[PDB]
RNA sequence: UAAGAAUAUGAUGUUGGUUCAGAUUAAGCGCUAAAUAAGGACAUGACACAUGCGAAUCAUACGUUUAUUAUUGAGAUAAUAAAUAUGUGGUGUAAACGUGAGUAAUUUUAUUAGGAAUUAAUGAACUAUAGAAUAAGCUAAAUACUUAAUAUUAUAUAAAAAUAAUUUAUAUAAUAAAAAGGAUAUAUAUAUAUAUAUUUAUCUAUAGUCAAGCCAAUAAUGGUUUAGGUAGUAGGUUUAUUAAGAGUUAAACCUAGCCAACGAUCCAUAAUCGAUAAUGAAAGUUAGAACGAUCACGUUGACUCUGAAAUAUAGUCAAUA
RNA sequence: CAUAUUAUUAUCUUAUUAUUUAUAUAAUAUUUUUUAAUAAAUAUUAUUAAUUUAUAUUUAUUUAUAUCAGAAAUA
């Protein structure tokens, strides 16, 4: 009870932050490096 | 005294007043009789967050301050980290300007040879 | 026991020599001087900068 | 202070492995063996253990018990002799001894002329000085236990500088925390008290010795046919706890980090080291039995008390026998 | 396919211990209001002992968390 507790919320926190990891990584500026920028 | 080294910044504002910083100690390698560089990465406190990546900082050994820090940034021996920002900010405007100045200039060119 | 030639080959050891006074005394200016110098900084500093 | 040899090939040169000559052992085995001196002796089952020993001592802590003399009338009290530790007490067993299971580093080892949190109104047990050692209650009595009496840090003011803090001095605040008497002499007085002393004890404070706690840097076997690992995980901010830092442990909030092909994580294996032993020309390699150093454990696991320090060879609970 | 040991858990059970809520005409001390048997001097007044009462220190009771160790499952 009081472990699926404390177990849940290290669950949620760990896929928070994996979830953000992606983010972060998906939140980068991705100029293309052969050609720059678009315009 | 208190066990000092010198470093390279080679990560920081990745963690709240803690950056990395690579050091360098001349060891003697018998196998090959040879004086090497041993390398080392070390998370240092840096109260402030002053340092940058690429700062070239005197690390001084302090109490334990985390898990792992037991360093902090003494003093900033050179600075590129900082001027490398200062840069990055400057040419976002400095570019723009002549930016629109050449377009001005190509656009009424155009004009020109427009009304030949 | 080849390491006994470090050791002026005297095989076995000693307990280390204890200090009667454990810290420098007062009448010793040479200690003093250093310590009550200026403490240098940069590539061998000591301490922390001035605005750190 | 560095030596090679035999064996390929029809023969030659070369590559290449195999083996040998040397030293040695914590050695076993076969055959053999005189005396003495010295150094060692379960490497394997941290497997199970018959029996006997290895931690007692103090009677001058308090209580008991006798015998003679003296006074008092079954006893009482003195003096002198003794016996009593199957009664209450104190001190002593955190050491030493043995062992190498675990441990590959989360607290282990080694090194440094390393640190801070600037390690506590801590002495454990001897020095050197000082000062104390007061009442009840409880036990049969007490140096046994209770209760009560009395005896550095934080503030603020300045000073400086080994300075962006520390140190110094002062004034307060609370510190504010103890104890113990026995053995002999005598000296007073009225067996009773008392006053001195000589003894050996008790407590407190300062300093010194001896010592403890914590952290950093570097190093410490094999397997990546173990390649991704990690969610207290990496870091920040507080609170709790600690003499003391720190996701060390507990609670909360955040940030999204941290380690890793110069080998992470995982797995296996192993006590570690030397001015110790072996070997070699030496770099090194091997051992870690003996001598010494360090660690860990005392049938297995966790927890707790006391204590400066213990998950103690103690105690509690459980497991095994 | 069978036997064994080690580790882990959003599982179950759980000695012990430490924290943690809440409850006791629950106890032992101090504080009251009262009820009892003694004392003494001349209606008592004080003592010892029970009743009620409210602060400490314990035990009993439980609430919650963690925990040796087992069981189940997984490796
Ligand atoms: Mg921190
Ligand atoms: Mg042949
Ligand atoms: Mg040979
Ligand atoms: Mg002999
Ligand atoms: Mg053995
Ligand atoms: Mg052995
Ligand atoms: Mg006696
Ligand atoms: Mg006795
Ligand atoms: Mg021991
Ligand atoms: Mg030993
Ligand atoms: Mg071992
Ligand atoms: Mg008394
Ligand atoms: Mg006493
Ligand atoms: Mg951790
Ligand atoms: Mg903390
Ligand atoms: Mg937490
Ligand atoms: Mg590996
Ligand atoms: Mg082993
Ligand atoms: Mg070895
Ligand atoms: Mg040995
Ligand atoms: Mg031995
Ligand atoms: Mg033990
Ligand atoms: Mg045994
Ligand atoms: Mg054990």
């Amino acid at each position: 009870s009081a472990k699926a507790v404390k177990f849940l919320k290290a669950q949620r926190r760990k896929q928070k932050n994996e979830a953000k990891q992606a983010t972060l990584k998906a939140s980068t500026d991705k100029v293309d490096p052969v050609l720059g920028r678009a315009d | 005294a208190r066990q000092n080294f010198l470093g390279l910044v080679v990560s920081q504002g990745k963690m709240q007043k803690t950056v990395k910083v690579r050091v360098e100690t001349k060891v003697f390698n018998k196998k090959i009789n040879k004086e090497l560089f041993h390398r080392r990465d070390y998370l240092v406190h840096d109260e402030g967050e002053i340092s940058r990546e690429g700062d070239l900082v005197r690390i001084e050994a302090t109490r334990p301050l985390s898990k792992r820090k037991f360093f902090a940034i003494a003093e900033i021996i050179r600075n590129k980290g900082q001027q490398f920002a200062l840069y990055e900010s400057e040419a976002q405007l400095s570019v723009a300007k002549e930016e629109a100045q050449k377009a001005k200039e190509f656009l009424d060119k155009r004009s020109v040879r427009e009304n030949k | 026991g080849k390491g006994a030639a470090k050791y002026g080959f005297k095989s076995g050891v000693f307990p280390t020599t204890r200090s009667i006074l454990k810290s420098p005394t007062t009448k010793q200016t040479d200690i003093i001087n250093k310590v009550k110098s200026p403490k240098p900084k940069g590539v061998l500093g000591i301490g922390y900068a001035k605005g750190v």
